RNA sequence: AGAUGGUAAGGGCCCACGGUGGAUGCCUCGGCACCCGAGCCGAUGAAGGACGUGGCUACCUGCGAUAAGCCAGGGGGAGCCGGUAGCGGGCGUGGAUCCCUGGAUGUCCGAAUGGGGGAACCCGGCCGGCGGGAACGCCGGUCACCGCGCGCGCGGGGGGAACCUGGGGAACUGAAACAUCUCAGUACCCAGAGGAGAGGAAAGAGAAAUCGACUCCCUGAGUAGCGGCGAGCGA
RNA sequence: CUGUUGGGAAGCAGCGCCAGAGAGGGUGAAAGCCCCGUAGGCGAAAGGUGGGGGGAUAGGUGAGGGUACCCGAGUACCCCGUGGUUCGUGGAGCCAUGGGGGAAUCUGGGCGGACCACCGCCUAAGGCUAAGUACUCCGGGUGACCGAUAGCGCACCAGUACCGUGAGGGAAAGGUGAAAAGAACCCCGGGAGGGGAGUGAAAUAGAGCCUGAAACCGUGGGCUUACAAGCAGUCACGGCCCCGCAGGGGUUGUGGCGUGCCUAUUGAAGCAUGAGCCGGCGACUCACGGUCGUGGGCGAGCUUAAGCCGUUGAGGCGGAGGCGUAGGGAAACCGAGUCCGAACAGGGCGCAAGCGGGCCGCGGCCCGCAAAGUCCGCGGCCGUGGACCCGAAACCGGGC
RNA sequence: GCUGGGGCUAGGAGUGAAAAGCUAACCGAGCCCGGAGAUAGCUGGUUCUCCCCGAAAUGACUUUAGGGUCAGCCUCAGGCG
RNA sequence: GGAUGACCCCAGGCGGUAGGGGAGCGUUCCCGAUGCCGAUGAAGGCCGACCCGCGAGGGCGGCUGGAGGUAAGGGAAGUGC
RNA sequence: ACCCGGUGAAAUUGAACUGGCCGUGAAGAUGCGGCCUACCCGUGGCAGGACGAAAAGACCCCGUGGAGCUUUACUGCAGCC
């Protein structure tokens, strides 16, 4: 395997669309701008902009809080997850095992949640639901709860 | 800072190419400037004068055209043969292109 | 450099899971009496935009 | 790519791993010498790795090899050339390196 | 009866060869970009100039009435008296040209500063010299203004591609109109600083029984919020 | 080094050699070994630097008890007018301060987003402080930078010529050859120019100089043309010239056919736009985000950023962080559910995982294959920037 | 009255026996440089070759009406059959 | 049919502006390159009635030209008037 | 003005091998159709035509273009109270 063999696999590396050369290519002269009026010009927001009437979005009305300055209320935040996740572990289960691992995302109090099974397990965690409590006080797991 | 030239007027020389390859000459003349020399019964070429005093008559004088330096080859009076100079620092303590075969001093 | 999120949609909008875009039902914000509760009550619910618009107001909201 | 640069070439035989390096001690003849006894004659070209300065001087000025410390082992260095030469200090690395 | 050919004033097409012109290729004493290094100069008169300066010298370079140069130290080792040949003359291994360092000289203008002035001109005071030298003129020194100190000292003044701080500070434009908003504390003007500048040892952060100067980078984050809750702005 | 072809060798061939140097450039062409160099190494009396080394000096250092002396004033603080911050009057603090009022010295004061109370934080109204940062006139190094219409405006005697009263505007213009060997002398000529001679490998390389395209102008040759009607061509046949020896090439007499190109348009040969002709320059890009697609990497995970180390076209480390793994709700919250509701109706928005094949006493659970996802490459499109290029009338600032 | 010389007044400003006259050969706001590549929903221009397909000039709304957003119609990829 | 782009057979489609898509050509530059072509002649220029390609183009030959050029396969754009 | 000697511009210019009528065509044809007419090339003259040249119509409208001006249009500011 020498370099004049290295090659990219077909479709990996794509010719450009190369506009505004010649009416063989396509794409000569108008450059697929077809003709006349803004957008044709070198130059509006179409995600937005509808012609001078009132805007789809603008018309919607606004929902719930917004907050205000000085701004966002510091509380504390819970993740959950769920049991079938806590299936890969052996032994204790802490929030910190859980982050250094990918589950549970820093600055986040652990919450185990229902869906899956019950490990006998020792799971440390800010929070149950109900049917994670339950679940898990039936397969023998044992539910520290912290603050 | 001057022009590092490898040979002088008038050690003789070799000449290592050109139409001269193989010919043998005292340096008459060095110009840095142009980094090559003038050597005798070398380059020779047939220059065109104007009636004038001296050369009334005119017609042609000959010359020896400069050769790039690089074409000629320093001979040491040791081996007589055509060398690559090297540098020996005396005792004197001066320095002193010396031969490259022999250890003869070209002076 | 990065797009920014519109805040005139953030503010009025919320992009579901499976990537619908729901929105109150205008009608209600005044002119109230003489409708009939039927129409109130109905105006308060959340509602699904239609596709062609929806995607729009995707593109507003890159980073949600 | 690493891995499958060097894989590729060990496939074909080019691949060649040395204990040490006969009486190389810096000169360039000196490596020349024990590449002839190793069958390195520069019909073929060499990507030579060695965290052996002095292995690498010698082998460096040669047109028909390219000289490499280990922790510089990379695909294309390895591609160029038709045989990697490497230590077992180097090696070694190498393997770190993929692990 | 009848029909058909040559003739070219000139023109047309083609072929050949030229003229004109300067494309194309090749070239590069030049430029661009990034990185690194380096980073002030100035009343001991800068930056930038004027005028001069060569045996013969239009320009350029270098130099300053000692004028392509003067004194010394260091480099260096055969050539040299700039780009320049030539006229016409010289120097160099008792080491020249050339390069580095220091020093000397450095007209007149220029912050310009003795005074005046239309920059490179003009005119003075005081002290010393020159000439026959009183009148005259030339040479040398010296003489602005302001701020500090106790008349005397010390500083300042101007310049510098960007970069920096501060004092001021637009509009086009965007909002598919526009006035709040935007462009933007941007452009620009001004003052100051310097090789950087600003900032800088908490009357800080803001929720952690926390952190511990300032700057600067990544992230936080287009998050929090701000907003004719528009365009957009944005910790 | 030698031969060899050549004007010239470094080409080709023979036999050698150096290499910590085979980066590059010169030499008559294509050179490791001829030249300048290059790897590696050495170097300053003088001046500058000196953030590294050392030396010195300034300067610096405790505990309890008591006293209540001091702890930066037109300040803090409050009100009025503003500015700064993300904060546009907003519930508007905080920081700065033009106006008015105007304290206290630690049982003092400011702050933690109006205010209050707790609990905490910090000590205003004096000053200095390296480094990490920015820039690039200047030096150097390197380019999937340019190569004389390019690149700076300037490769060249250019901020010049020239233009403008001025601020200010601002060009064009590079190449003989290896070497000037720059063409003695003769001949026509007042000169310019040219013919010989001469130099040169080459002189349509001769200085008005490498290559020497096209428009354009001539000369000579072939075919053709003075009863002919035209977007100039095409088809056919014929004649004449040419190359050759069932075929080609050139031309064109006659016959058929036939409304330039572009643009703009319902519609153009159009008497609608643009274009004298030729040459050169000229317009869909880049960055960061976004969204599909796509080639790959890995997959309940995937990926680093700035940096650090290394390299001197070698890569590595760096998990901060981001995206994904759960949603629903304005939110508290709850969570495979959740919101509305009295509901344990109803409804909105969500939630179900692959395809195997086998071992074993039905899947236990392996194992592979595929995939959520994500990271990089690629491409299409979108956002933000001048965003495809050229063009206003105008607005504003500072100068003349 | 005309005139030489020396002076002063300028850009929303000067000057004006008034014409919006003059202010360096075009003044309803000088020139120059800069912001600046202002903006231009307008006009023009948009450069190689072959292959497949192939529209629209409608509707709703629109300080809209020679411009746009969505819909209709074109095309490509995947899926359905 | 074969066994996956290898060709053969058979049938059908193949006007086309805006426009969508697909496959190519050529220009500069990088890897390939301490290589290969090159004075027994590079690039570039002028010819051609010859060869290959549907075409853009690419060869081959002659003249000029006198020092460069740059492959198979890839990469990147100041890419075609 | 014209002729001979000397010096010698210009806007314009798709390319031209550039006739009449009657038709026709984007509605006013040297260029289409049919007839008519007409050997080739100039020199001096005339202005009917080449919708002749010149000036991207000054009138007209259009642009969510601009500027000057006005007011009991809006909103501000200088100024005065």
């Amino acid at each position: 395997m020498k370099l004049s063999d290295l090659r990219p696999n077909p479709g990996a590396n794509k010719r450009r669309k190369r506009v505004g050369r010649g009416p063989g290519s396509g794409h000569g002269k108008t450059a697929t701008r077809g003709h006349k009026g803004q957008k044709s010009r070198s130059g509006k927001d179409p995600r937005r902009f509808e012609g001078g009437r009132s805007t789809t979005l603008m018309r919607l009305p606004k929902r719930g809080m917004q907050g205000q300055v000085p701004g966002e209320i510091k509380r504390p935040r819970y993740q959950g997850v769920n049991l079938k996740d806590l299936a890969r572990f052996e032994g204790e289960v802490t929030p910190e095992l859980l982050v250094r691992a990918g589950l549970l995302k820093k600055g986040y109090r652990l919450k185990i949640l229902g869906e899956g099974e019950a490990k006998p397990l020792k799971v440390v965690a800010h929070a149950f639901s109900k049917s994670a409590l339950e679940k898990l006080k039936a397969a023998g797991g044992e539910p520290v709860l912290l603050e | 800072m001057r022009v590092k030239m490898h040979v002088k007027k008038g050690d003789t020389v070799l000449v290592a190419s050109g139409k001269y390859k193989g010919r043998v000459g005292k340096v008459k003349e060095v110009l840095p400037k142009k980094y090559a020399v003038i050597v005798e019964g070398v380059n020779i070429v047939k220059k065109a004068v104007r009636v004038s005093p001296k050369y009334p008559q005119g017609g042609f004088i000959e010359k020896e055209a400069p050769l790039h330096a690089s074409k000629v080859r320093p001979i040491c009076p040791a081996c007589g043969k055509p060398t690559r100079v090297r540098k020996k620092f005396l005792e004197n303590g001066k320095k002193i292109r010396v031969c490259a075969k022999c250890g003869g001093a070209l002076d | 450099p990065k797009m920014k999120t519109h805040k005139g949609a953030k503010k009025r909008v919320k992009i579901t899971a499976s990537g619908k875009v729901v929105a109150m039902k205008t009608g209600k914000r005044h002119l109230n009496w003489q409708k009939s509760g039927k129409e109130i009550r109905q105006k308060g619910r959340k509602f699904v935009l239609a596709k062609p618009e929806a995607e729009r107001i995707k593109l507003l909201l890159p980073y949600e | 790519g690493l891995a499958m640069a060097v894989a590729d070439r060990a496939r074909e035989g080019k691949l060649l791993l040395v204990e040490a390096f006969a009486g190389v001690n810096g000169k360039t003849k000196e490596f020349l010498a024990w590449a002839k006894e190793a069958g390195l004659d520069g019909s073929e070209s060499v990507l030579l790795v060695t965290g052996n300065e002095l292995v690498r001087r010698a082998a460096r000025n040669l047109p028909w090899v390219v000289t490499l410390a280990p922790e510089g082992l990379n695909v294309y260095d390895i591609v160029r050339t038709e045989r990697l030469v490497m230590d077992l200090d180097a090696w070694e690395v190498f393997q770190n390196r993929i692990g």
